[PDB]
RNA sequence: GCUAAACCUAGCCCCAAACCCACUCCACCUUACUACCAGACAACCUUAGCCAAACCAUUUACCCAAAUAAAGUAUAGGCGAUA
RNA sequence: GCUACCUAAGAACAGCUAAAAGAGCACACCCGUCUAUGUAGCAAAAUAGUGGGAAGAUUUAUAGGUAGAGGCGACAAACCUA
RNA sequence: CCUCCGCAUAAGCCUGCGUCAGAUCACACUGACAAUUAACAGCCCAAUAUCUACAAUCAACCAACAAGUCAUUAUUACCCUCACUGUCAACCCAACACAGGCAUGCUCAUAAGGAAAGGUUAAAAAAAGUAAAAGGAACUCGGCAAAUCUUACCCC
């Protein structure tokens, strides 16, 4: 086969990047995942999920504006474009972020903790013990990859030593430095959980193929499990 | 399938070979402030615009003399309206189309399975005239209709194919610039510039000195016959109900230096073999032998201002109707 | 229904598919060159 | 963070070197003599290359900082494809301007007289509609990339009839592919102004003032208003190889030097690729401002001062539907500080000229619901059109 | 214009590209089909330009030539011999030489 | 590459086995050419060092199928030819370690000229031939230039 | 102009045009370069003659008059060919001492044949040039099986000439 | 299935197909802009022909012409009639310096020349 | 008496001997048989199975460096087939 | 180059109901329920009539992809050149 | 008298009912000689950086969801021309002058395009229709077919 990645472009914009899908097919041509198969055409819009992220020629916390919270094909939670100083930036809209609104990317870790405002983004250091947050890094400056979709929080359970103890939303505890950042809040689309399909055809919209015929006895792995909860897992060396 | 006919063409005597498709006799002839305005109009496009961008002389055609002739076309109405009140309410536009359809003579198909019949032959005229005047009033009939003419015209010993003509089928189009519901239907005055292909020094170069008044009574005899039978057709006349009326238009055909000036009357449009089986109304087209309007621009002035060009096309627009 | 029909001729895939290029492309199609230049076949490729 | 690009598709690294190269006194035996690339042989290290001489459709330009017209400061451009995040009250930070809602007095009564007026008006100007509109071209439905500027121009012809009337429209011309440019600074920014496209109503006379020294003196109380957090600058090209030249787009000596209005077009046929309303006020505004200072600076001098004489420069920007007027007046040069004499501006916003056109006839239960034509005309906009027009001249 | 030779590149700057002794050979034919006044008909090899048709006939005769155009003629392979192998007929290519100053 | 037996047992499966080597990335100095080497070896060499008594000495005594490398053999070619040359290069400021680091290898000392030939594969033989051989063509020219020169000799001396 | 594309106007129609002998090579090399070149134009202006009378004599199905001088002009002009390569080929030998006019290599191939490669013009050098790269101008070690085949074929083929040449002479003794 | 025995041209094949390939006549250009093709006249072949008023030679030799014997001019012969008298005229007057043979017509290199000989940059 | 029938020569087979084949011009790895442009990728892995063992599961001859002879011997091998 | 599924960028869908539709009637178009004819046939699966769908999980043109110890499958052990 | 065709483009094919001469269901076969002419179509474009949130649907009102097909600027570089190629036919894929397959635009209603009967007779059996007294599912596995145009209900 000869599959290139439209995942190609280099630059960070805020315009909508055509993809190309996969059918759910890997490099060689083969499927590798049963399901995937076309939707309705999807442009990407890119998401910037580093908050605490100063424009190039500036240092330390910011504020940026909300023009617009938009609908993404690509995520289940909307999307709010903002825009400080001479940037225009994609980030991930919490559940009451409204147009024409005014959101803090701090990096500072005070004595007292912040009375936390819903959108702000705060190191988890700075933030008080049982703040709702959304968006959170393993490592400070990594970027958030946990708490991303739609209507999920985690919890700021405890502040130790320079680490901070979350639940996420597996209801698993998860130990980091406190310098890493975190929107507060839920991430919008709370009742993204209620969508009733109600189709087929709807289906295949979102680009599910069907379900394979081919019966299969259920075996060993199939019957309700009770396990207890994994143990808290920690990036902190 | 028709012949697309270009008014606009590299092919050489297509005036002969129009003057057939067309029916129609080329008679030679013709049937301060405004001095001041067309040198501005010039020297607006070649010395003061400062342009950005370097211009190549291959866009020279499209970036300074189609410039120059709508900002002439749109100051030279605008300052004669008051001598001729219809180029008020006059409808002036810019780069539109004119089509015309019309069927002319018979041929047998060769071969195939179609051999042996009888086919009409089609020409569809496909021309988009730099500035065109639409008055809602038909213009007077310079010469009577059932003129005598005894001139004759040209005829062709071979298939409209050899002058290159080739045949297409698409959308078979009758258009004067506008739809059938504007009031502005009848024609006034057209205005033309002949593209970078067929310059003067080109055919100069490749030996059609000839050919140079060629390309302009061609292009003059095609557009003008287009524009003034798609009028009729507007009007409702065919080659089954012909014209009781004279239909009239003239047209400046221009390089961007050289001008020439060209008045048509149709006639007729009878010119199938059934409805021209014993039609003696002929088609006509006046015109002239182009002239410079200027001789050389140097820096911030016009040397050779030929002011007889200048008022050729005063007296042209100056025409209404009656 | 009714067979046969199965070849809906195409340049671009009959070049693409059994060419020249796609030939040297592979070794085991330079191989397939070779067998036929061993047999003297007057078309080596498409 | 997140780093865009993929390594797939990321340009891959040469194949690791011959270890022939590592050891010392050793001459390398490569494919270089065979002129052809070898399985068995070593790859080699071939020297830069360059042409010599300079041909053009192999062109390479030189980096970006050896560049003569590199300057290490940013010079920030706006032209016709910018698009204003904050829209007026930043193109009024950036000008120093103060908005005054509503054309003038002096201009919408050039109209208010109705010997002003043309002959069957609203019948001409439906008629302008109609057949930009429905009767422009072969297509049933034209599309706003030809009926925009054919309204344009018929409207602007139309008006242009009233030679008749008033004998002094004979000083005017309509001039395209008009480029100008002017430079100024504004809270230690430096800003450029690069107008291009439309239609320039060229003048021999200067347009009159409008407001009185008085007003011009009373504008210095008035703070411009911004608009944190978002930088002034938010979408103007930041440029750094630039040059700070003032520029009216016409070398000396052109018979109709004074602009009069220019004349904007959202002619694009995409709602996304059209410019909001705005915006499009915005974009009128900053070259308003870029014409009438780069005639302030032509003929005043690049000194900085409050204009003894107020420039005065009107701009009619459209889609073809809707209609914005604005009257700008340059007040000052001296713009580097938010704090004295401000210019003014005139702004007569979202003027619809018709609310929607029916192409076609809406035949729906077999009864023709909706006719063919123009619904919902509002001659008051013409109006405004005619008075911006007939300006100076009336 | 010559066959069957490599032609030396040009480099923009550089020489005249000069044929001397052409192998270039025409044949004036009959025209099949009624054809204009001024109308002229060669056949000519495949690799000859119809700016190289127009510079043989200027500067070998002497012919002024107005217009030319040039056409590709296939020869049939339907012909088959006692082996049932097809015979091919070649192909070659017409000009249309038009002629000037009337 | 072989093949096995189950269990040690001829009457059960015979089975396709591969026995590999445990690779080890080491740095090593060769004193002759002064640079340090990063090689993958096997603990094999290691001792087969430790029993040479150097790098140096491994690299010159061991022929090339016991070698079994291209990247010793040119090794070996680029240390005999330091060697050959007395290279003023090996430590250039200090002659006297450059000719102790000489005389303790001098037993291996070969002829440069064969010497340019150690461990060529016979395409890079072959292509140093062609390299060494190819001789742009004279002109006749000169030739006849030469011919009629010695022929209006002998005229001249009759 | 076109009268030169066809013969004079009394030899239409004249069954026979007499002629002369072609130009032998000797004399073309006694004759110069530019009357070579004169030469030349003169052959060319009448090889078009001779093509445009044959293909009007196939045309109207009729005899050409005398193909003889068509023969013949193609041979003068064979000879005048020669005799202008070989002193431009003297002249190469004698200053650069190259014995062709193009460039080239002996080189293997992607089948294994060795081939004088001619060499081709080009403006950006080898290394940096795409399609010459693209080709392959070696034979990887699966191409030695097929070039044995090659040859033996070949072997078999000789042994055949040779044994009819020896059964055919064996046969003439056998008549003779 | 396809015809694979006849030869592949240009009239095969789709629309791009049909325009990539061509019959084999030169270039006289480049391929610019819009699809826009400019002509360069170096690139064109300029026919050189001469003036034929007052040429002797005809297509045809007379019969009535002495056989003469076949000799393929040589490099030898080149050299001993066109440098050799040169050669031998300053050697017996003794001026031959055998460093500047440039003078007796030898070109060091073909580089600079208009028509060099290797590798060949002229047409026939 | 129709259809027919007859026919010796193309050539071929096995050996012997002997080391076989590539630049008229031009075109040809791109969609080969294409005058003419910014690249680069690059070769090396034990055959297996039918079959025989009257199934099959370890096993089951495959030129490897002039004849002969030692010798179907020593050896090997579900100590069987066989080697 | 058939077919199964996928990628890229395309195209088509009259009229009527209701205007909300994997809505109904209904062409073109896609399929193939039932009957008759055909059964070395027009056809190695067709014809005529009758039918299912026909703005949708639709139909379809082009180029590309996945290859046999595999692929692909709304599982018929379907389809991967009669 | 039929017209469910047709005329173009695309794809495919590659001289395959043009002229002359010639033989042996009924007279598109063989050889020769000719022809398809560019404006339609193909064949495109200097670099580096930078820019590009606001569907389409008559785009207006209006409602959406599955969230979409069309945009630059700055600074260097840049003189020149109308080359090359496709263009025919009664045609392609199905072994066939095959009742099959075959994308798009117009005409879909014809100005294009075509012919169901070699001649006769008028038996059976068979095919395709049309009409049929009285009866009206009695037929048959079954209202299959045909004709009408039509109710209610199980199981899945
Ligand atoms: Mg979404
Ligand atoms: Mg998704
Ligand atoms: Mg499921
Ligand atoms: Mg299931
Ligand atoms: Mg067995
Ligand atoms: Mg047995
Ligand atoms: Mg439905
Ligand atoms: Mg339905
Ligand atoms: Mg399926
Ligand atoms: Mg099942
Ligand atoms: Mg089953
Ligand atoms: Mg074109
Ligand atoms: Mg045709
Ligand atoms: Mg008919
Ligand atoms: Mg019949
Ligand atoms: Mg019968
Ligand atoms: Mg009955
Ligand atoms: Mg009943
Ligand atoms: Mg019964
Ligand atoms: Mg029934």
């Amino acid at each position: 086969a000869n599959f290139v990645s439209w995942k190609s472009r280099t630059k960070y914009t805020i315009t909508p990047v055509k993809m190309r899908k996969s059918g759910g097919r890997d490099h060689t041509g083969r499927i590798r995942v049963h399901g995937i198969g076309g939707g309705h055409k999807q442009r990407y819009r890119m998401i910037d999920f580093l908050r605490f992220r100063p424009e190039e020629t500036k240092s330390g916390p910011f504020e940026e504006k909300v023009i617009q919270v938009r609908y993404d094909p690509c995520r289940s939670a909307d999307i709010a474009l903002v825009a400080g100083g001479s940037r225009k930036r994609w980030i991930i809209a919490t559940e009451n972020m409204q147009a024409g609104d005014t959101i803090l990317n701090s990096n500072h870790i005070g004595r007292m903790a912040v009375a936390a405002r819903e959108g702000d983004a705060h190191p988890l250091g700075a933030l008080p013990v049982g703040t709702l947050i959304n968006n959170v890094e393993s490592e400070p400056g990594r970027g958030a990859q946990y708490i991303r979709a739609a209507g999920t929080c985690g919890v700021l359970l405890r502040k130790v030593n320079g680490t901070a103890i979350i639940q996420l939303p597996s209801k698993r505890q998860m130990q980091v430095l406190e310098t890493c950042v975190a929107t507060v809040g839920r991430v919008s689309n709370v009742d993204h959980n209620k969508r009733v399909i109600g189709k087929a055809g709807r289906n295949r919209w979102l680009g599910k193929r069907p379900n394979s015929g081919r019966w299969h006895r259920k075996g060993g792995w199939a019957g309700r499990k009770i396990r207890p909860l994994p143990p808290m897992k920690s990036y902190v060396k | 399938m028709k012949y697309m006919v270009y008014p606009q063409t590299f092919a050489l005597n297509a005036d002969r070979w129009y003057q057939y498709f067309t029916k129609t006799v080329f008679l030679s002839g013709l049937p301060a402030a405004l001095r001041a305005v067309a040198c501005d109009c010039l020297l607006q496009e070649h010395f003061y615009l400062r342009r950005r961008r370097r211009v190549h002389r291959y866009e020279e055609s499209e970036v300074i003399s189609l410039p120059f002739l709508d900002q002439l076309v749109s100051t030279l109405v605008g300052l004669l309206s008051p001598h001729n009140p219809a180029l008020a309410a006059a409808a002036l536009d810019y780069r539109c189309p004119v089509h015309f359809y019309w069927v002319r003579g018979e041929e047998i198909i060769p071969r195939g399975h179609r051999r042996g019949r009888i086919d009409d032959l089609r020409y569809q005229i496909d021309d988009k005239p730099n500035n065109q005047i639409r008055i809602s009033k038909q213009l007077a009939e310079f010469v009577p209709l059932d003129y005598s003419v005894p001139i004759e015209i040209p005829t062709i010993k071979c298939k409209p194919d050899k002058l290159p003509l080739f045949k297409r089928q698409y959308e078979n189009h009758i258009f004067v610039g506008s739809k059938t519901a504007d009031p502005c239907c009848y024609g006034h005055t057209q205005f033309h510039l002949l593209p970078d292909k067929l310059r003067r020094e080109r055919l100069l170069r490749q030996n059609c000195a000839d050919q140079i008044e060629v390309v302009f009574r061609a292009n003059a005899i095609a557009s003008l016959f287009a524009w003034t039978g798609a009028q009729a057709m507007y009007q409702g006349f065919w080659s089954e109900a012909d014209v009781t009326r004279p239909f009239v238009s003239q047209a400046v055909i221009t390089d961007g230096k050289y001008f020439s000036f060209f008045c048509y009357q149709l006639n007729t449009l009878a010119l199938t073999t059934q409805a021209d089986q014993n039609n003696p109304r002929k088609n006509i087209c006046w015109g002239t032998q182009s002239k410079p309007l200027y001789e050389t621009i140097e820096d911030n002035d016009v040397k050779g201002f030929n002011d007889d060009v200048l008022l050729q096309i005063v007296h042209f627009l100056l025409n209404r109707p009656k | 229904k009714a067979r046969g029909n199965e070849y809906q001729p195409s340049n671009i895939k009959r070049k693409n598919k059994h060419g020249w290029v796609r030939r040297l492309s592979t070794p085991a199609g330079v191989q397939v060159i070779l067998r036929r230049m061993l047999k003297g076949r007057k078309s080596l490729s498409h | 963070a997140y780093e865009w690009g993929v390594r797939s598709t990321r340009k891959s690294e040469p194949p690791p070197l011959d270890r022939v190269y590592e050891i010392p006194g050793l001459e390398p035996i490569t494919f270089a003599g065979k002129m052809h690339f070898v399985p068995w042989l070593a790859r080699p290290i071939f020297p830069p290359w360059d042409r010599g001489y300079k041909d053009p459709r192999f062109y390479r330009s030189p980096p970006l900082h050896e560049h003569p017209l590199y300057k290490d400061q940013a010079c920030y451009i706006f032209h016709h494809r910018c698009r204003l995040l904050e829209g007026v009250k930043q193109a009024l930070w950036l000008t120093k301007t103060k908005l005054i809602e509503g054309l003038p007095e002096k201009v919408l009564s050039l109209v208010d007289d109705p010997r002003n007026h043309i002959e069957n008006q609203d019948e001409c100007v439906l008629n302008v509609i109609s057949h930009a509109r429905l009767w422009q071209t072969t297509e049933e439905i034209p599309k706003r990339e030809t009926y925009c500027p054919v309204i344009v121009d018929n409207l602007i012809q139309l008006c242009k009839s009233q030679i008749l009337k008033h004998p002094s429209l004979a000083r005017r011309i309509c001039v395209q592919n008009s480029t100008f440019s002017a430079t100024w600074n504004r809270e230690s920014l430096l800003l450029q102004v690069r107008g291009s496209g439309g239609a320039r109503l060229s003048t021999k006379d200067p347009l009159p003032t409008i407001a009185s020294r008085e007003e011009i003196e009373a504008t210095k109380n008035h703070v411009l208003e911004t608009f944190y957090p978002i930088s002034p600058i938010i979408d103007l090209h930041e440029c750094n190889i630039y040059d700070v030249k003032n520029d009216t787009g016409f070398q000396e000596g052109y018979p109709y030097p004074y602009p009069h209005t220019l004349y904007l077009l959202d002619k694009a046929n995409l709602r996304p690729h059209r410019l909001q309303p705005d915006q499009l006020r915005a974009k009128m505004i900053l070259f308003a401002f870029g014409s009438a200072l780069a005639q302030a600076r032509l003929l005043y001098g690049n000194d900085a001062k409050v204009l003894e004489q107020p420039v005065v420069v009107q701009s009619v920007g459209t889609d073809g539907r809707v209609f914005h007027f604005l009257v700008f007046q340059l007040n000052t040069t001296d713009l580097d500080c938010n704090e004295g004499v401000k210019n003014l501006a005139w702004v007569d916003s979202d003027q619809l000229l018709y609310q929607h056109f029916w192409c076609l006839p809406v035949i729906k239960k077999r009864v023709v619901v909706e006719p063919v034509g123009p619904v919902g005309f509002k001659p008051e906009t013409f109006r405004k059109f005619l008075a911006l027009y007939l300006h100076g001249a009336a | 214009m010559a066959r069957n030779v490599v032609y030396p590149l040009y480099r923009l700057g550089g020489p005249q590209l000069r044929v001397f002794r052409t192998n270039f050979f025409i044949q004036l034919v009959r025209p099949g089909v009624a054809q204009p006044e001024d109308t002229v008909q060669f056949r000519i090899p495949m690799e000859m330009t119809r700016v190289d048709l127009r510079n043989y006939l200027e500067g070998i005769y002497n012919v002024p030539v107005a217009a030319v155009r040039t056409r590709v003629q296939h020869g049939s392979n339907k012909r088959r011999d006692h082996r049932n192998v097809r015979i091919k007929k070649p192909d070659y290519k017409v000009a249309y030489v038009q002629l000037a100053h009337g | 590459l072989g093949q096995i037996y189950a269990n040690n047992d001829k009457l059960s499966k015979r089975l396709k086995k591969v026995w590999k080597p445990q690779l080890f990335e080491r740095e090593f100095y060769s004193e002759i050419l002064d640079k340090k080497f990063t090689v993958t070896v096997t603990m094999r060499t290691l001792d087969l060092i430790d029993e040479a008594y150097g790098l140096d000495f491994y690299i010159l005594k061991t022929p090339k199928e016991d070698l079994c490398s291209k990247f010793g053999m040119d090794l070996k070619r680029g240390m005999l030819l330091r060697l050959a040359r007395q290279d003023p290069q090996l430590h250039p400021e200090d002659p006297e370690r450059r000719a102790a680091i000489y005389d303790k290898y001098k037993e291996f000392a070969i002829p440069e000229e064969e010497a340019e030939w150690v461990g060529l594969t016979l395409e890079e033989a072959i292509e140093k031939q062609r390299l060494l051989e190819e001789k742009d063509p004279v002109p006749l020219f000169k030739i006849y230039v030469a011919e009629l020169i010695q022929q209006l000799q002998q005229q001249a001396l009759s | 102009g076109l009268e030169e594309f066809f013969d004079d106007p009394k030899n239409w129609g004249q069954e026979k045009v007499k002629s002369g002998a072609a130009w032998t090579c000797q004399q073309l090399r006694n004759k110069s370069n530019e009357d070579l070149h004169k030469l030349w134009y003169v052959l060319l202006k009448e090889r078009n003659m001779l093509l445009t009378l044959e293909q009007e004599a196939k045309r109207q199905r009729l005899p050409m008059p005398s193909p003889e001088r068509l023969d013949k002009v193609v041979d003068s002009m064979d000879a005048l060919d020669k005799v202008v390569q070989e002193r431009e080929d003297a002249l190469r030998l004698l200053q650069t001492g190259q014995e062709r006019a193009r460039p080239g290599a002996w080189r293997r191939d992607i089948f294994g044949r060795i081939i004088w490669h001619k060499f081709k013009q080009w403006v950006i050098p080898w290394h940096l040039n795409k399609r010459y790269n693209r080709k392959r101008f070696f034979a990887l070690p699966y191409v030695d099986h097929f070039l044995r085949l090659e040859r033996e074929k070949r072997a078999r083929i000789k042994a055949r000439k040779e044994n009819l040449e020896r059964k055919k002479a064996k046969i003439l003794l056998k008549k003779f | 299935g396809a015809d694979r025995m006849s030869k592949w041209t240009s009239k095969r094949g789709p629309r791009s197909f049909r325009g990539r390939k061509g019959r084999g006549a030169k270039g006289i250009g480049f391929l610019t802009s819009g699809w826009r093709f400019v002509q360069i006249k170096e690139m064109v072949p300029e026919f050189v022909v001469p003036d034929l008023t007052g040429f002797k030679l005809k297509p045809y030799v007379s019969y009535l012409a002495p056989e003469s014997e076949e000799t393929p001019l040589t490099a030898a012969q080149l050299f001993s009639e066109a440098v050799a008298p040169a050669i031998e005229k300053d050697f017996k007057d003794g001026t031959f310096d055998p460093d500047n043979l440039e003078k007796y017509g030898f070109e060091p290199t073909q580089e600079g020349k208009l028509f060099q000989l290797y590798p060949r940059n002229f047409l026939r």
